RNA sequence: UUAAAGUUGCUGCAGUUAAAAAGCUCGUAGUUGGAUCUCUCUCGGCCGAAGCGUUUACUUUGAAAAAAUUAGAGUGUUCAAAGCAGGCCGCCUGGAUACCGCAGCUAGGAAUAAUGGAAUAGGACCGCGGUUCUAUUUUGUUG
């Protein structure tokens, strides 16, 4: 069955941008998906997107700008303390100059640098570079 | 006609009751308005100069109000000149319970009393007699959201002159940016 | 073991004694007395290791058996006697008086006092009960049993004791706004004003204390010793005045000293 | 896909975006409920009542008309039966397969289908007992099942 | 007598039942004064202990036991042996090579007082630590809360 | 015996033909599980003392955690491994600090994940009435 809808959301975006496409459809929509997409967008990786209402779990149309190398999910949502973040970013990010790990903390869904600024740990949702 | 919970009417929500008073016994709607009553009134500046009146009515009377809304709005816009009339049901929003709350949340909050649920009903009440056939939310680069609402063409020539007013009401009632479109077909 | 122990190994001795590794295998095991084994300074480690009046442990015995050292007004010839917090050591031959007060690093300081200040000491209150024929009884942190005290004195308070008679001359209650020193834990040797006390019935209370420079810390209620009423201490304070310096501040304060020299 | 079959069919119903009753249907909520009570007294299950209403009276959805569901209406009036309809129809099929199986002892495939049917019965019974619809001591007896049907 | 089903007369030691007062007191009513205490950590004494007539010395509210130590919670599993019950505690143990958890459980025998009536085996009970009451009993029930299927 | 061994693979391996998917299906335990919802009544002189908000998991903080060892600050053992000493012409000065899973204790956060809160209404909130036990203030004290 369909478990971890965010995994399907992130695998669909990765597979379309390998093909050089300009738009991708994501179903079903979810608020974790929307927050993750916003985090990706504010860093200049995807661009504007739009939610379609179905009186159900809606769907999303995302515009692609060709700037994405990889976006992936981590399952299960491991707990990350602020002293164990360096190992995670060494394991997952391609360099110390670019790439982001996306976590969910009690202050919101953010990336690994805003979490360091706010001095908080959380649970790892995924990564993108 | 005005029966607020705070029992405080003033110069402008008394005028709405005054206007309804003549129609009560001087229109064909004789027994279709005796048992109904409004609960609030307001005047709003929209479209850089225009004015729009929102009339708040009890929820249990909503369908009785909008069963005659077409004639009421038609006949209520003749007294005051160049102002759009909008009827909205008075709905309550119960705050989301938290881990630090008072013992007022004794019984579970109904989802009819949810913020999103009342914002999605305020829109339907605002857009009458037309119906909503679609809804889209554009998330833009700065992170802001814009709602795009598709309306039926059956009432297109009846409501399309009020679309600039509809956004003006919704921005203060809700706090959101909304545009209205008329699609091709279903 | 079939009975009580009589030895102490040097690595197992309390760290604030500041004993080196290669002097011997053993350390002085404190005698049984008013203060605990891990919260006391024996007389040998004070006469030999701190004041350097003696070079060996045999010389400490020669000073002691001449009846030169008085601990709170009484001559003690035991060289492992467990002196402790707030005690007064008097050497009449050289005219010296010392009070055992923790410094900011958690170690007993060489704090010299005046002959007038040596006539009293401050004692915490540990137990209050009623004995036969309805006589109230105190028990302090110094293992002093004082009967017929004031009825306003309660547990966790501080009293002043005149060492000649052993009677209470004044007292300070425990309340917010009163000066105190920490006598255990990680804030040992720190001085500050009580600001709050959170109560956990069936468990240990917690007291919040703020320094003069604005630094705040917390301790267990058993580690708090009320010194003075308000900001004014009732005893003379060591050099650091109870303020804990950071390692960077301490480094800068040390480097500034050698530049002054010339 | 299917629970007890390898099929992966997709056929189902597609509700419209309109949650609103159309203007050509003039039946009031109370009149719609009256037909529900009327057809409930002819031994019609809620799913039968729904198709009858849809095919004849132009009632696409009663949740859209009366703001309630058929089983809730029947239970409020007191016309709901003892066992739920889905569990009632599963036990009826188990008796039929088991009744065919005494005249046919060499029918090895009905013996497989009966196992599948009773597994489905146990699944629904577990779900309903967790929901406090069936008493906790309810148990499906392969021999006493005819008493339930 | 229901209260006197054992070979030895059952009474609360603190209570004296033979105060010869007057013939009228005999005529009026025979109801013994009862000893109950306030086992207190914010807990409240049930009213079935102040108004009951049971005699049991290992009850916290009307017996000779003191509550100190640890306050724990569990789920009632079995009620079979006289006047004591078996509860279950479920927890997660962390294995750090795999960065994961595993479910473990403990079965703990506690003493149940007659003041806590109408208790079934599905519900949450708070327990307080006391002195050894038997070979494998050290805790005592302090509060009863009904399970999910609450009536 | 450790690394090499990504040849025990949580990070991180393999199973068409090199070693390897049970003949097939059911089924309990175990593992995993789709959208969905934006703090206050009494008291001590505008604040605190006292109740919790359904309960947790999670995250940050605090105090409590033997020394030695390890990391690390100072210090020309003649250098160094060491040591805890030493420095100035009787004085000056150290003997720091960090780390110390899991479990237990404490205080902030509320995203993620579980859990409950009204459907024979034995529902919430307001004023109203009755049955019973009962407070020991008031009759300067005592009955």
């Amino acid at each position: 069955v369909r478990m971890n809808v965010l995994a399907d959301a992130l695998k669909s975006i990765n597979n379309a941008e390998k093909r050089g496409k300009r738009q991708v459809l994501i179903r079903p929509c979810s608020k974790v998906i929307v927050r993750f997409l916003t985090v990706m967008m504010k860093h200049g990786y995807i661009g504007e997107f739009e939610i379609i209402d179905d009186h159900r779990a809606g769907k999303i149309v995302v515009n692609l700008t060709g700037r994405l190398n990889k976006c992936g999910v981590i399952s299960p949502r491991f707990d990350v303390q602020l002293k164990d973040l360096e190992k995670w970013q060494n394991n997952l990010l391609p360099s110390r100059q670019f790439g982001f790990i996306v976590l969910t903390t009690s202050a919101g869904i953010m990336d690994h640098e805003e979490a360091r600024r706010k001095h908080t740990g959380g649970k790892i949702l995924g990564f993108f570079f | 006609i005005v029966k607020p919970n705070g029992e405080k009417p003033d110069e402008f929500e008394s005028g709405i009751s005054q206007a309804l008073l003549e129609l009560e016994m001087n229109s064909d709607l004789k027994a279709q308005l005796r048992e109904l009553n409004i609960t609030a009134a307001k005047e709003i500046e929209v479209g850089g100069g225009r004015k729009a009146i929102i009339i708040f009515v009890p929820v249990p009377q909503l369908k009785s109000f909008q069963k005659i809304q077409v004639r009421l709005v038609r006949e209520l816009e003749k007294k005051f000149s160049g102002k759009h009339v909008v009827f909205i049901a008075q709905r309550r929003i119960l705050p989301k319970p938290t881990r630090k709350s008072r013992t007022k949340n004794k019984q579970k909050r109904p989802r009819s009393r949810t913020l999103t649920a009342v914002h999605d009903a305020i829109l339907e009440d605002l857009v009458f007699p037309s119906e909503i056939v679609g809804k889209r939310i554009r998330v833009k680069l700065d992170g802001s959201r814009l709602i795009k609402v598709h309306l039926d063409k059956a009432q297109q020539n009846n409501v399309e002159h009020k679309v600039e007013t509809f956004s003006g009401v919704y921005k203060k009632l809700t706090g959101k940016d909304v545009n209205f479109e008329f699609p091709e077909f279903q | 073991a079939r009975g009580p122990k009589k030895h102490l190994k040097r690595v197992a001795a309390p760290k604030h004694w500041m004993l080196d590794k290669l002097t011997g295998v053993f350390a002085p095991r404190p005698s049984t007395g008013p203060h605990k084994l891990r919260e006391c300074l024996p007389l040998i480690i004070f006469l030999r290791n701190r004041l350097k009046y003696a070079l060996t442990g045999d010389e400490v015995k020669k000073i002691c058996m001449q009846r030169f050292i008085k601990i709170d007004g009484k001559v003690r010839t035991d060289i492992t006697y467990p002196a402790g917090f707030m005690d007064v050591i008097s050497i009449d031959k050289t005219g010296e008086n010392f009070r055992l007060i923790y410094d900011t690093k958690g170690r007993f300081a060489v704090h010299r006092i005046t002959p007038e200040e040596a006539k009293y000491k401050l004692c915490k209150v540990r137990k209050i009960f009623v004995g036969t024929k309805g006589i109230p009884h105190l028990v302090t942190h110094d293992a002093r049993t004082i009967r017929y005290p004031d009825p306003l004195i309660k547990v966790n308070d501080t009293i002043q004791i005149d060492l000649e008679t052993g009677k209470i001359t004044d007292f300070i209650k425990f309340d917010t706004g009163n000066l105190c020193m920490v006598t255990g834990g990680a804030n040992l040797g720190r001085i500050g004003v009580i600001t709050n006390r959170e109560r956990h019935p069936g468990s240990f209370d917690v007291v919040h204390v703020k320094d003069a420079n604005g630094n705040s810390f917390a301790t267990r209620l058993s580690n708090i010793f009320v010194i003075g009423k308000g900001n004014k201490p009732w005893i003379s304070l060591p050099r650091g005045k109870g303020i804990r310096l950071t390692i960077a501040e301490e480094r800068d304060k040390r480097l500034a000293a050698k530049q002054s020299s010339g | 896909g299917r629970m007890h079959a390898p099929g992966k069919g997709l056929s189902q119903s597609a509700l419209p975006y309109r949650r609103s009753v159309p203007t050509w249907l003039k039946l009031t909520s109370d009149d719609v409920k009256e037909q529900i009570y009327k057809l409930a007294k002819k031994g019609l299950t809620p799913s039968q009542i729904g198709v009858i209403l849809r095919d004849s009276h132009g009632v696409a959805q009663v949740r859209f008309v009366t703001g309630n569901k058929i089983l809730r209406i029947l239970k409020s009036k007191g016309l709901a039966p003892d066992l739920p309809e889905d569990l009632y129809h599963l036990i009826k099929k188990a008796v039929a397969v088991r009744k065919h199986l005494e005249r046919n002892r060499k029918d090895k495939d009905a013996k497989f289908r009966l196992i599948l049917i009773e597994s489905r019965i146990h699944r629904l019974a577990r779900y309903y007992k967790t929901k406090r619809v069936l008493p906790p001591n309810w148990k499906y007896e392969s021999s006493t099942a005819s008493a339930l049907v | 007598a229901d209260i006197q089903t054992e070979r030895a007369y059952q009474k609360q030691p603190t209570i004296f039942q033979n105060k010869k007062r007057v013939l009228l007191g005999e005529t009026g009513k025979e109801k013994l004064p009862r000893y109950y205490k306030n086992i207190g950590l914010g807990f409240k004494t049930p009213k079935e202990a102040i108004e009951g007539t049971y005699i049991d010395k290992k009850c916290p509210f009307t017996g000779n036991v003191s509550i100190r130590g640890r306050i724990l919670s569990g789920v009632v599993t079995k009620m079979k042996m006289q006047r004591t019950i078996v509860i279950r505690r479920d927890y997660l143990h962390y294995i750090r090579k795999y960065n994961r958890f595993e479910k473990r459980h403990k079965n703990m025998s506690v003493h149940l007082s007659p003041c806590f009536r109408d208790v079934q085996i599905g519900d949450i009970v708070t327990v307080g630590e006391c002195r050894p009451l038997s070979k494998t009993v050290r805790f005592n029930v302090l509060k009863v809360t009904k399970a999910a299927g609450t009536k």
